[PDB]
């Protein structure tokens, strides 16, 4: 689920 | 007065010693929450990955099941 | 001279940090609620995987039972 990983990386 | 207008009045009318302590207090609060935010995003990537591995492991088992089942069906002609 | 009349900068800092803290808390909560959703999803999928394992064993043993 690429939306979740993108959101997660955007917070790092 | 709500807590929000009481706080607004505090900031715009308190002395510098108070303003300096609030700046300090919020700086700790923001540093801690930034730490918790980062750990939450790492947790998410970890469980996202575990889920990904489990999905592959699953689809792999699906293929092995089909192979056996395919053979059995063929065998019920004997 | 007396740039010291500077509680306006402090006041600017209080409001800056207050806003950053609020958005960082939204991002943190949002992150946590997404983590929980993946756990829920992984739980459903683990249950389905163990179902397939059982059924897999069922028809591995039901063949092999095909024994002549």
């Amino acid at each position: 689920e690429g939306v979740l990983a993108n959101f997660f990386n955007s917070l790092l | 007065p709500s807590e929000e207008e009481e706080y607004a009045r505090l900031v715009m009318e308190a002395q510098p010693e108070w303003l300096r302590a609030e700046v300090k207090r919020l700086s700790h609060e923001l540093a801690e929450t930034t730490r918790e935010k980062i750990q939450a995003a790492e947790y998410g990537l970890a469980v996202l990955e575990e889920k990904h591995q489990l999905k592959l492991q699953f689809e792999e088992l699906e293929v092995d099941y089909e192979a056996i089942r395919s053979e059995m069906e063929q065998l019920k002609e004997a």
